[PDB]
């Protein structure tokens, strides 16, 4: 866990799961958005991607 | 990008739902009824508006 | 899966995502009959014991 | 003894007192949990349910 990061940058590969166990600050806002955590592709990427 | 990921998430902030999205959950039959918001944009078969 | 709406349940019309207002399955103040941890969040629920 | 406060009333354990044990009771029993708010009912006429 210590010297994982998780990166969510496709629509196939975004798994909020995932990204909210490896990382809190993902687990703080699907925590804030629980509706997110689905797994249509709707979760957010960030800006860039 | 990948350090940047996580502060992405750090603000707890929604984004909008993209118009090419919002087409998706639509049924077949009333995709052409008045209600389907994103008509204006249907123009062409093989581009997005 | 069965119990939600995974196809049109993206958005949120208050606190709650839209998952908790089509099912009680998703809705918190439905509580399970047996309990080992209190949840995470409760504002309309109050305990009384 | 606080039926009417409750969520869950006389159908549903008349239900489960006879249904056969196969996934299906399962599924049944977690479809007869929809609500039947107005926000329920846009949702699962807009599904064709």
């Amino acid at each position: 866990i210590e010297y994982s990061l998780p990166v969510p940058f496709h629509r196939f590969y975004s798994n909020p799961t995932i990204c909210a166990a490896l990382s809190d600050d993902i687990k703080r806002y699907v925590t804030e958005f629980p509706h997110y955590h689905r797994h249509d592709g709707g979760f957010p990427l960030p800006t860039a991607f | 990008a990948a350090r940047r990921i996580p502060h992405f998430y750090r603000v707890r902030r929604e984004v909008p739902r993209t118009v090419n999205e919002m087409k998706q959950d639509f049924v077949v039959t009333d995709f052409y009824k008045v209600g389907n918001i994103t008509l204006y944009t249907e123009l062409h078969p093989f581009f997005d508006f | 899966r069965i119990s939600a709406l995974p196809g049109l349940n993206n958005g949120q019309l208050a606190e709650e995502p839209l998952s908790a207002y089509v099912n009680a399955l998703h809705d918190h103040r439905l509580w399970p009959p047996f309990v080992t941890h209190l949840p995470r969040n409760m504002e309309g629920v109050q305990v009384v014991a | 003894a606080h039926e009417y406060h409750n969520w869950l009333r006389s159908p549903f354990s008349r239900y489960s007192a006879t249904c056969p044990n196969v996934l299906h009771s399962v599924m049944t029993l977690a479809a007869m949990l929809y609500k039947i708010s107005p926000v329920s009912l846009v949702l699962q006429t807009k599904a064709h349910i």
